[PDB]
């Protein structure tokens, strides 16, 4: 006995009714941004520009801001916020249900440090100019919207109850997703693979 | 409260600062370049970090590709030996765990293959994702080999080890003033083709206007060949006679207290067993010039064979100089 | 094959000719960006024309 990621109960694997509608897979489907994220952001970031091109002395904070930095500090805070939140809430039904049932809470677990390394990742390479490589970002966060939204759509075919603890609090996560791609996107137009004037100005101490 | 600007600190390394630069970019393939060259603590971190990165995250999409297909309900639910036949529809022969799925990755791709994990030829999505897991297996395993390669090349090379003496002189040598550090070696190859450069760097106002700020003039280094080679397995003393076309003709003894001078000195060549040139740089404030001190002779042959002692690298003795200037010195016999 | 990028070395887009030291002088500026120096450089100029001999052989380039 460990382990069981989808409940240690028979049938809660079958798969025969339906390809997607499945308690856990929809869990997991969801988990699976999270454990590419990190996976191609961890040496990117390791293994940091070294290269000699002008000088060594740059502009210490160069760019302090970035297209729309206003809305990313505070949005991924309350992506943090509402990860903690999920993560309590599956965590205090766990007690109550017989076996592990990991399903629950790995994947807010998971999304928590993808959060935590989004954040490091837009910090590390906003910063430093470097924005050819941000498109990276984009990706994930379209990934993990859709899968997000993979869940609830399935869940009003449930129709679990909006005074629901749990259905309530899932819900905004797709929002906070949307608005940060969103904010990802509008500062689409200064670098991005093409059509853009990608003008370059420096700026002062 | 800070000392006039140096323009080469005593660790070469020139200390300027341009500004005002046109900020390209990065391009994506520089990340490449910096990896290729990485002290070896990292290089050993890098490589187990893909290595295990990449078996987790195949791990993971075999997990989730057996998992769609109703596999781990037939392995976990029925009969676990006796009560249940296998009806041969799985995808993956034998795997109803994650960790056998991480068990399956590392065999697929580190070419292990126990083989208590075959591939059956049911699920297309399976042969799909074994192809481009051995695809992306094969690249990073050339790139790493390769750049464990590259950092095994670079082992001959340490460091630029070339040792100037602390501070220089200004001596009388055949009844005319001279100007002389020390050069030295440290490590076994000679060097190979080498060549000294004396550069005295200066502020130059000009009769017609142009006032270059930091600008720098050639002065020769004393040799009976007119060549600015030289071949040095003990330490030497680069010699550089003034006169009236050299710029230091106007020093003098109690000027140069408070003088705006600056001769940097350039040594290049390459080495036997590298096979890689090479160069090192330093300076000689006004403050470390010295006056009427000669360097000390060094070399003593003993009684099997010569011996240069490093002892006294840098020591200097006082000896007898005039305070005139070289104009005033040169100017006239009895001057 | 990875540790070159592209050619540092850059000019000035015109010339200059002015009194320097009291004779004519012709001027050109030649500038750095890589951080790595440059050893054992050298300089060459060289005036292309299209010439004339007093035996009659003429060299276009
Ligand atoms: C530390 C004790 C054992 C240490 C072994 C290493 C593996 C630990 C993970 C693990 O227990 O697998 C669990 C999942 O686990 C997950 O769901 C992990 C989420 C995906 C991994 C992403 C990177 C982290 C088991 O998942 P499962 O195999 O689907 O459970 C059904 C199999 N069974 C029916 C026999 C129970
Ligand atoms: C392990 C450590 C890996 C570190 C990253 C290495 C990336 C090397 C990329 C090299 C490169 O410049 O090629 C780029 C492709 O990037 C890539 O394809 C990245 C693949 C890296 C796999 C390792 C762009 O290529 P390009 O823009 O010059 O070609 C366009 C012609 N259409
Ligand atoms: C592991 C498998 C070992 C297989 C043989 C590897 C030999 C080559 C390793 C290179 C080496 O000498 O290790 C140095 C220190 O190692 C260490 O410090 C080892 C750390 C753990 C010791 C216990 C790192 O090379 P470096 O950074 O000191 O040299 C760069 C500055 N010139
Ligand atoms: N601040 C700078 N940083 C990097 N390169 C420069 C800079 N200024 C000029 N250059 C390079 O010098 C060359 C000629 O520059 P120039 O003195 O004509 O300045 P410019 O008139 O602004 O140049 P351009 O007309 O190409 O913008 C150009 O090829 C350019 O790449
Ligand atoms: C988990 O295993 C239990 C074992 O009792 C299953 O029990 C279900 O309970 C509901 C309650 O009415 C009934 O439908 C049956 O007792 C069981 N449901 C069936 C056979 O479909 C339960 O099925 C398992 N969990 C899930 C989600 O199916
Ligand atoms: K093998």
């Amino acid at each position: 006995m460990s382990l069981s990621f989808c409940g240690n109960n028979i049938s809660s694997y079958n798969i025969y009714h339906g390809v997607l509608q499945n308690p856990c897979f929809v869990d997991a489907l969801n988990l699976v941004p999270h454990v590419f994220l990190l996976f191609i952001t961890f040496p990117i970031l390791f293994i940091g520009w070294g290269s000699q091109s002008s000088k060594v002395q740059i502009h210490h904070n160069t760019w302090l801001h970035f297209p729309g930095h206003n809305l990313r500090w505070i949005l991924t805070f309350a992506l943090l916020f509402v990860h903690v939140c999920e993560i309590a809430e599956g965590i205090v039904s766990d007690s109550q249900r017989a076996s592990r049932h990991l399903h629950l809470f790995m994947p807010a677990v998971m999304g928590f440090v993808a959060t935590t390394t989004s954040i490091v990742y837009y910090h590390n390479i906003e910063t430093s100019n470097f924005p050819k490589l941000l498109l990276a970002l984009f990706l994930y966060w379209v990934m993990a919207f859709i899968t997000k939204t993979i869940k609830l759509v399935k869940y009003w075919q449930l129709g679990w109850g909006m005074s629901d603890l749990r259905f309530c609090i899932t819900g905004v996560m797709v929002i906070l997703n949307g608005l940060l791609m969103a904010v990802e996107i509008n500062v689409i137009r200064v670098r991005r693979y093409v059509f853009f004037m990608n003008p370059q100005k420096v700026k002062p101490p | 409260r800070l000392p006039k600007a140096r323009f080469i600190a005593k660790s070469g390394a020139c200390n300027l600062a341009h500004k005002n630069i046109r900020e390209q970019g990065r391009f994506l393939q520089d990340i490449f370049t910096t990896l290729v060259d990485l002290k070896w603590r990292h290089t050993l971190v890098i490589f187990t970090m893909s290595f295990l990165c990449s078996w987790l995250l195949f791990a993971i999409m075999w997990w989730l590709v057996a998992f769609a297909h109703g596999d781990i309900y037939a392995y976990m639910e029925k009969g676990i030996t006796e009560k249940s036949g296998l009806e041969s529809a799985v995808c993956v022969t034998n795997v109803r765990s994650f960790t056998s799925a991480f068990l399956f990755s590392i065999e697929v791709q580190v070419t292990i293959g126990f083989g208590g994990r075959m591939m059956t030829e049911e699920c297309p999505l399976a042969i799909t994702v074994l192809i481009l897991q051995n695809i992306v297996g094969l690249i990073i395993n050339a790139v790493m080999l390769g750049c464990i390669f590259m950092k095994t090349a670079q082992a001959h090379r340490r460091a630029e080890t070339l040792i100037f003496s602390r501070h220089a002189v200004i001596a009388v040598r055949n009844g005319k003033l001279c100007f002389m550090f020390r050069v030295g070696d440290l490590r076994k190859s000679m060097i190979i083709s080498a060549s000294v450069r004396i550069q005295v760097v200066k502020k130059t106002t000009t009769p017609e206007g142009e006032v270059v700020p930091i600008h720098q003039q050639d002065i020769p280094v004393d040799n009976p060949i007119e060549s600015n080679n030289i071949f040095l397995v003990a330490p030497l003393i680069i010699c550089h006679v003034i006169d009236k076309r050299s710029p230091l003709y106007d020093i003098s003894a109690t000027d140069l207290v408070n003088q705006d001078l600056e001769v940097i000195v350039i040594l290049e060549g390459v080495v036997e067993t590298t096979g890689i040139t090479t160069q090192a740089r330093t300076s000689y404030i006004a403050e470390e010039i010295q006056w009427g001190h000669r360097f000390v002779s060094i070399v003593t042959e003993e009684e099997g064979v010569y011996s240069v002692d490093y002892s006294k690298f840098g020591n200097t003795v006082r000896v007898a100089a005039p305070r005139c200037s070289a104009r005033e010195l040169d100017e006239k016999p009895s001057i």
